[PDB]
């Protein structure tokens, strides 16, 4: 009928201040990785935040907008040219070509 | 004499409590500008 | 009178606050054991 | 210049510059009660108080003096001056250098300063924040209007987003949180921006309720 | 304000409590951190006969690690929002019987 | 010079220098109640009191006198002067040598002085302090968020550090202490700096609680 | 020009221009209580207050001053002028530039502005709104006067229309709503325009009652 | 039914004021021992507090930072040159060379 006390510990007594054996290399100077979040829904809203997060201009010259699909979630590059190449390989069935004219992004149909 | 003793209720020393604030507190004269 | 000579003449439940803590180098605060 | 702020330091001489037909108010802290005050040459200054504010005005051209206010924990030494007395147009007292209002700012102790980049809650995706897009959902009904559209977090706030379940206008839930899968849930602080429900803090489980129908939300474990 | 209790409360005489805050508490819209992670909330309760199996504490001061001293009016609630903190009721039938049986 | 501190010694003549249109306050201790006071040549000094502070101002050019304050356990002999009387600008009374405020500092007895290098609690590692990095932990769950990252002490304070269990934002415990392994725990005084929980005093065992889950902390014995 | 609105910003100098035989009222917010106020050169301004409004009128030709109002959470610095004093015709004070009324508008905080095209409830069919014309009805009696003529919605309001059941003049129902087909109904907010009953919000089921006779309304599922 | 009193002592009566037999030599002039605490996590934060606690300058010229590993916890020397030698023997697999140019520390890759 008495009062149940607080919980009590118990175990192995591992030691806290433990050095490891693998020298994990923490980078100091991290660049910007062009990638595809699930938040930005369509292709236009993803390229509006690649141009904003890199100080470039977006010239979206398509009459309609496409949503993001499965194979878009594999682009992870610190280079804008290699990310625009991997993007245009995905949206090749709809005639979408994305290229960089050295200061801005161009979204035009394929010739 | 033993009917004059009140009952107790204990709350142990680890239990997660919670507090409902019931009036506004203004921190604007503290935070850096 | 004038303008200068006239101004001489014609004139003759609880509260909830959030303040910074005061002198913490010598404070025995509420709640030490 | 016109409304001047001073920073409170102990035993500092604060200069208050007044004009002849102009009220100047000094405003102390609302926290402490004013014990007493005394100005030299009392019959050359009409000053009244309302619980923390002193409305000062001189009475003659040379009434320069001090005034000392002593509250429960602060002590002020004001140095009263008269700088505009002959003005006809009220812009001439501005240029002479009167002070309409005087307020005191109170810093915290410098031992806590030994212990900023925009707001902490920003619903957009920032350049320099780390996000975690790995969340599940579990519910009885297959296609419900209570399933969130997108759930993620920035390490400090969990951003539940529900802006694609468009049809029922009354579809907005109450979000709880839970430490295990079938433990007892507790309360979180939430702020909302449109259709995004933002939960203050990252949790292992979130519980989303709208009456008899409930949707759980697991954060998957970092592999 | 979620806090975890530090002083074991016993409802005999009515005294003073202290709980350590466990989760940071932000603004109304989250732009600023108001109460940091390790603040102490300070409260007090009153003696009474515990008819209901809950205790009623009025938490009324927080002192932050960033050097603040706030004086809010917060009644203590359950972890789901019910008024009053639940406890472990103990009518002392071990001592009431043995003093009068023998 | 302007705000002057005096050190209280029994039967010392303290000089207070006033000006003609200037309040000077003397501030006694807040501890003791003022019994009585009497100045010579009373009709040349307008002085009022508010429970420990006397606001002094003269009334004519030659009103030099003494004033004696007698509290319950202290006795003051003030030597009132008039040093600025002809000033037009308030900076001229500063250079003449007036005293806006007078406060008394009260030393302790010299028999206790027969019985400093920065602060006692410094979370960094200092050059000239001895640290003890030998602590264990024991808990039921294998990988918990309640396990401390680093625990050490400087002989006077135990520095529990928890800044690598990054994920749960509500992970901050309540630290107790214990004299044996499975004895009954008691209370400690804690201060915190960020994610470091600092416990006032070194103990054989520390107990770390966050509800139903608990982590013990043994200090290993000095071999 | 004659009735001037100011936007409230903290520590701004608001100019109030008065005339010699003309009341000017300043109107503060009805929400907050006025603590205190003080104008310089009090004996040149006849001003009275009624709980948020100050009726100002000067008394002589050169009484230019400030006035400071301090409420519980706002602080105003008014800059009182005299601009018309010699007028015989009251149109001459209009052209001189007096202000009959001064009112303050209070914006919300700019952190909420980071979070218009006509009215939201428009019973006509607009060019740029999406409508959903797919609704059913179910009732016991075959030809009733309680069956709606046309039911549709614009995504935000459900427009029940009953202007072809012409005969019974007392045919106007009370509309409820329901989450399932035979669940328990609840309450909605309704506004009405003629014979159109407009329900605030889109629901899966609507229930239409006039006593003992009832008509259900299913919204069919989007294929 | 009576009251339990205070605890009572009992034992052997050893004597308090006891001289020992080993003349333990207490040093008077203690120098600074370069060593590796468990508190400073990475290699850069350990050398920032060797330079601070000895009045030297740190020139960390690596693009990334390494965490401290197991064999780091054996350096205990009152000499800066012998401690920079034992450190570079540990971090030889990652091309990390630490040396002292007589007034400052140099962290550069190995030639």
């Amino acid at each position: 009928c008495a009062t149940k006390p607080a919980p009590d510990f118990g175990g192995r007594w591992k030691h806290v201040n433990h050095f490891d054996e693998a020298p994990t290399e923490i980078p100091l100077y991290t660049s910007y990785t062009y990638q595809a979040t699930p938040m930005d829904g369509t292709l236009k809203t993803m390229l509006e935040r690649w141009a904003a997060d890199s100080n470039m201009q977006l010239s979206y010259n398509l009459p309609s907008d496409y949503t993001l699909i499965g194979p878009v979630s594999a682009i992870s590059t610190t280079s804008v040219q290699q990310a625009a190449t991997e993007l245009s390989a995905v949206y090749a069935a709809q005639g979408v070509s994305v290229s960089v004219s050295a200061n801005k992004l161009l979204v035009q149909p394929v010739p | 004499k033993s009917g004059r003793r009140p009952a107790t209720l204990t709350i142990n020393q680890g239990t997660v409590l919670n507090v409902y604030v019931a009036k506004d507190v203004d921190f604007s004269a503290v935070l850096p500008k | 009178p004038t303008l200068l000579e006239r101004r001489i003449l014609a004139e003759s439940g609880p509260v909830t606050l959030a303040k910074p803590i005061s002198n913490p180098d010598g404070l025995l605060v509420r709640g030490t054991y | 210049q016109v409304v001047q702020e001073y920073e409170y330091a102990p035993d500092r001489i604060y200069q208050v510059r007044t004009g002849l037909g102009i009220t100047t108010q000094v405003e102390l802290s609302p926290n402490e009660k004013i014990l007493d005050y005394s100005t030299g040459f009392t019959g050359g200054w009409e000053l009244t108080r309302r619980e923390n504010v002193f409305y000062l005005k001189p009475k003659n051209v040379d009434v320069d003096t001090n005034m000392m206010i002593r509250t429960a924990t602060h002590s002020y030494i004001l140095e009263l001056k008269v700088v505009a007395t002959d003005w006809q147009r009220l812009e001439q007292a501005k240029q002479a250098g009167v002070q309409y209002k005087v307020v005191f700012t109170y810093p915290k102790d410098t031992s806590f300063n030994n212990v900023k980049n925009g707001p902490l809650l920003n619903a957009k995706i920032l350049k320099d924040r780390r996000y975690y897009y790995d969340y599940d959902y579990a519910t009885r009904t297959k296609k419900s209007w209570l399933i969130p559209s997108r759930v993620y977090d920035d390490g400090k706030f969990t951003y539940i987003n529900m802006d694609l379940t468009r049809f029922p206008t009354g579809n907005f839930p109450a979000v709880f949180a839970r430490e295990k899968e079938h433990a007892e849930d507790f309360l979180v602080n939430t702020t909302v921006e449109g259709n995004t429900l933002i939960v203050h803090g990252t949790y292992p489980f979130l519980v989303v309720r709208h009456g008899d129908n409930v949707v759980g939300l697991r954060r998957n474990k970092q592999k | 304000i979620r806090c975890i209790l530090e002083t074991r409360i016993i409802s005999d005489f009515g005294g003073y409590t202290s709980c350590i805050v466990t989760e940071p508490v932000y603004s109304i819209n989250g732009h600023n951190l108001l109460l940091p992670k390790g603040s102490k909330m300070l409260g007090q309760y009153s003696a009474g006969e515990p008819t209901s199996h809950r205790l009623q504490v009025v938490w009324d001061r927080v002192t932050t690690p960033t050097g603040l001293d706030v004086t809010l009016m917060g009644p203590g609630i359950d972890t789901l929002g019910s008024s009053g903190h639940p406890g472990n009721y103990n009518a002392h039938w071990g001592n009431k019987i043995a003093s009068a049986l023998f």
